[PDB]
């Protein structure tokens, strides 16, 4: 990633804060646990 | 026969001399060992642990049984079954060398002594193959046998047109590392060799040959290097 | 901020800064400093511009 890093050391808002679980990491769970769920 | 011991002065055999200034006795001396071993044990982390885990295997008497194992498996000689191999090695047979193996002696000396050692070290490094043809039994010396005799006397005796391309490196290093500088040995490696300005080889040749120059010094295993000179 | 050590990275590691010479050769400033930190305390002058020269 570029981005991120960028806005990371400009020490922009912009960035999100790692406090909550990111999107992916929590898609992934979610489905993994759904697929056999049912 | 005479096998010696000895406890170069200063305690610590400084890499930063010639072995005539860290030892004190005549010079000639060094004239009459066939071979001279300088070990050094420099610091590292994981032949320490591997030592550490024989030594412990060792006093843990599990080296007893696994000696007993490896005997039993033919890959380790019973001490007294050694000594009886020994003479009877020495009683009975009495090799000489071969045409094949005489001319790389002379054509390795020739390349050695250019580069710099007596003509002495060449006869000298017969007894070598001597005594592995006399440890096989062979009927004559043999070179695969002047190979390993080649190899340790590279690593006892030097322990303190490629040429041509290795003067080359000192040169580039000499323009690119001013007196005075540091640089490391991976730098090295990531701008000459993976650039391939010179070859890992001639790296290794032309850091051994200036550190010799006392053009430069090799500090903490190569993490660090210093040129102390021109 | 780690006002120097801000700047020191940026010097040493431009590639955490910037995203057809230029997909080579880092920005001068950069490679320079790599030969600074490299120096010793005093420089002549002329050495360094021979290093520089020859690392370009």
């Amino acid at each position: 990633r570029y981005d991120e890093i960028i806005f990371r050391k400009l020490g922009s808002m912009l960035q999100t804060t790692n406090i909550l679980v990111t999107d992916d990491q929590y898609n992934i769970w979610k489905k993994r646990i759904e697929m056999d769920l049912a | 026969s005479v096998l010696a011991a000895a406890n170069p002065i200063y305690g610590r055999y400084d890499d930063l001399k010639s072995p005539g200034d860290n030892i004190d006795f005549q010079t000639t001396i060094l004239s009459a060992f066939d071979m001279i071993f300088i070990v050094k044990d420099d610091h590292n982390e994981e032949r320490d642990i591997s030592i550490a885990n024989h030594v412990i295997n060792i006093h843990t008497g599990n080296a007893n049984a696994m000696q007993n194992q490896q005997e039993e498996n033919g890959s380790e000689i019973s001490i007294e079954k050694m000594k009886r191999y020994i003479t009877y090695c020495r009683l009975k047979c009495a090799p000489r060398l071969s045409p094949q193996a005489a001319e790389k002696l002379s054509s390795n000396f020739v390349t050695i002594r250019k580069q710099l050692i007596t003509i002495r070290q060449l006869e000298a490094i017969i007894r070598i193959t001597e005594s592995l043809a006399k440890l096989e039994l062979s009927p004559i010396a043999q070179e695969r046998h002047v190979d390993e005799a080649i190899r340790l006397f590279q690593a006892s005796t030097m322990d303190a047109t490629s040429l041509s391309e290795i003067r080359r490196f000192e040169q580039e290093l000499k323009r690119r590392l001013p007196i005075g500088w540091s640089t490391s040995y991976q730098t090295l490696r990531r701008e000459f060799v993976d650039t391939h300005r010179f070859s890992q080889l001639a790296l290794d040749k032309a850091l051994y040959a200036l550190e010799k120059h006392e053009t430069i010094q090799l500090r903490h295993q190569g993490q660090n290097i210093y040129r102390s000179g021109v | 901020p780690s006002y120097k050590s801000n700047i020191e990275d940026n010097l040493l590691s431009w590639e955490q800064v910037l995203p057809d010479l230029d997909k080579i050769m880092a920005p001068v400033l950069g490679q320079l400093f790599k030969l600074y930190r490299e120096a010793n305390m005093t420089i002549n002058i002329y050495d360094f511009y021979i290093a520089f020269r020859e690392t370009l």
